């Protein structure tokens, strides 16, 4: 989308409503669903990223440790941040369809500077592989109607999507 | 850089809040929602980070979702 | 539990950590209780303002009381404060420090600011419907099965303690 | 009376039995498993920073979704 190219490539928004809205949906596929699950991730994204930085670490604690990678708060930010990041190019790809964008500004050279840093792969591989199982899961939701924001059906092939894009962040940086 | 897409999606039907940043009207309820796409900054203060570190440093507790492997 | 409330950290483990536990009721349960609320504050503060929001969108129109990051942050701040106060009544088992270090005064205070008592209400329910639900949990289980809807109902008059006060 | 300070008792519990790494806050041995537990409690202000705000408005603003949990 080239009115969402200079977007994921300075610091003035973009804005698709009306007209434009109808005919986006018309391009993508199930457009309207298509928006319920990138609202709901990204709606969750703090629960999301919170959640699954604190599961990497609740199954291994040494990671917190003095010599883990996430002690200090300084660390601990820049892995939070890592996470959210991951998260929203994962939304975005979602968002467009294709993982265009989330292979070529967010995956490329990610495993060589994790290796740099030492950033350990299996504390990377636990934290994306929850934050996937999240966003399935709210893509997938399967709650009654007085608790469901949308109308219920079936997105079994969005979130079979949004998983795969998942799958390509943990085979590009482990 | 440390930037990433930030989208904010408002499905906005019937909010009485009349839109302003399209007005490219449509005829239809999609004149009521609007997907919105920047990329901004992503940013953890560290004292984000330590409340988050109180949070996880009991290594026990979780939400109600997710099976236990702590 | 009190020099604190009243600047450095209490530390209880070991033989004092045993002897509390004999003079609270239930007292491994109640730990257990106080860490599912704590552990979660950060998701029940923001589930509850975001909810007290989309219940009424005007909250954060330029008329409403969380409109402003300024403001908005002092909402989150409220709500954590709240919450924390109410998980240190559930650790000493009453509402002593509660009333009187949290509530004794506030409602005078939301008044001359005009901070919102609907709002302030429906935030407050929430975060008891949350911390009920960690109590009762509401596999997958930190902690061994079993009956904690003591505790429960403890934690949730605590909240209609706020609830009654700030109304 | 609420002091307007906005501290407020910051506590933490450790349920760390059979934790590798040795207990050393606490200053009271019991010679059971309540050596490798500990609450810990601390008066501390409460701060929200104007940026977790500004990224919760953005979370907030759409007025539709929400958490798993919850009535709409
Ligand atoms: C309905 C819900 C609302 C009630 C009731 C209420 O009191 N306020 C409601 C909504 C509300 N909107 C905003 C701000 C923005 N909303 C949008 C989105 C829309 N712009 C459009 O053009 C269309 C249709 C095509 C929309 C839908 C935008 C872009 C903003 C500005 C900020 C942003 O997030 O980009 C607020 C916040 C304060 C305000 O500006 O009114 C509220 C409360
Ligand atoms: C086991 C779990 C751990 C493994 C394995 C590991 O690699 N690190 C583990 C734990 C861990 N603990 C801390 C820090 C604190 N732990 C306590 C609690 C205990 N101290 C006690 O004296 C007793 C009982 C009497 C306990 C139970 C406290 C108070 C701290 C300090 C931090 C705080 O939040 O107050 C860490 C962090 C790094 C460190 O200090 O080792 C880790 C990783
Ligand atoms: C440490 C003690 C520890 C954890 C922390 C926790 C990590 C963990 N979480 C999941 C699965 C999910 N987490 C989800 C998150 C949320 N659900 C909500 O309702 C809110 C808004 C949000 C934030 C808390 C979701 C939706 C899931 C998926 C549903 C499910 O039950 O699976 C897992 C499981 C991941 C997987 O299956 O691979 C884990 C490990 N667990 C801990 O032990
Ligand atoms: C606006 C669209 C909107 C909301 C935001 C949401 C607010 C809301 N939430 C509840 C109930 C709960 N919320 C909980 C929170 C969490 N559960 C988790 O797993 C994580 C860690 C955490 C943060 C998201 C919990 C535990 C509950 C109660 C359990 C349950 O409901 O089964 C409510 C219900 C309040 C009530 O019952 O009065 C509301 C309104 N809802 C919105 O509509
Ligand atoms: C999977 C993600 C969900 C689910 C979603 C469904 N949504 C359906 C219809 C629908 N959704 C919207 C909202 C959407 N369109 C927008 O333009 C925007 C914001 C910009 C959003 C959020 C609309 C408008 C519609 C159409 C009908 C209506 O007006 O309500 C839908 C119906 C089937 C279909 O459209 O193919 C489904 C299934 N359902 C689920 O069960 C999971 C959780
Ligand atoms: C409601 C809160 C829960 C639930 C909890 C139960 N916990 C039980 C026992 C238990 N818990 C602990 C840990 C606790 N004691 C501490 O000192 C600290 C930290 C400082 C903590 C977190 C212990 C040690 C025990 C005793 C058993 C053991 O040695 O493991 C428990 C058993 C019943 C009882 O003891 O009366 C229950 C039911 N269970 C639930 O289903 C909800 C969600
Ligand atoms: C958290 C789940 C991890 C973890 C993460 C850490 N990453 C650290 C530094 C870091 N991360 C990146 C990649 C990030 N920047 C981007 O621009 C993009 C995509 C567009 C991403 C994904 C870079 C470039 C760097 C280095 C420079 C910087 O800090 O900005 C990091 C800090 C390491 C250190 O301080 O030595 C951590 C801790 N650490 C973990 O343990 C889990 C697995
Ligand atoms: C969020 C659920 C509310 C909401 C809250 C607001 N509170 C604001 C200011 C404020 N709150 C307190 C009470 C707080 N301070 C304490 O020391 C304690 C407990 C010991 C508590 C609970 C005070 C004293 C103040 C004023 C001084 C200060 O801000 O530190 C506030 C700011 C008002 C303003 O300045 O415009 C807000 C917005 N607002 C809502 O809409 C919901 C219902």
């Amino acid at each position: 989308l080239d009115a969402f190219s200079r977007v994921v490539t300075d610091s003035k928004a973009a804005y698709v409503g009306g007209a434009d809205l109808q005919a986006l949906k018309k391009f993508i596929s199930e457009g309207n669903k298509r928006l319920d699950a990138v609202n709901s991730i990204v709606s969750n994204a703090s629960c999301i990223v919170s959640d699954a930085v604190s599961g990497m670490i609740c199954e291994n604690p040494s990671l917190i440790s003095p010599s883990g990678n996430c002690y200090t708060n300084r660390r601990m930010a820049a892995c939070l941040r890592d996470a959210e990041i991951i998260l929203r190019y994962v939304s975005y790809a979602l968002l467009s369809g294709d993982s265009s964008v989330l292979e070529d500004r967010c995956l490329n050279g990610l495993k060589e500077t994790y290796s740099s840093l030492g950033v350990p792969a299996n504390g990377n591989a636990r934290a994306v592989s929850i934050m996937k199982a999240c966003s399935v899961a709210f893509v997938n939701n399967t709650a009654s109607q007085k608790k469901l924001s949308t109308p219920q059906g079936d997105c079994s092939g969005l979130a079979s999507e949004v998983a795969g894009y998942f799958d390509k962040v943990t085979s590009a940086i482990s | 850089s440390a930037k990433a897409p930030a989208i904010t999606i408002f499905d906005h039907r019937g909010c009485s809040r009349a839109p302003k940043e399209s007005s490219a009207k449509s005829g239809s309820q999609d004149d009521e929602m609007l997907v919105k796409v920047a990329s901004t900054k992503v940013t953890v203060s560290e004292d984000v980070a330590a409340k988050k570190l109180q949070e996880f440093i009991g290594f026990k507790e979780k939400g109600l979702d997710g099976s236990v492997i702590r």
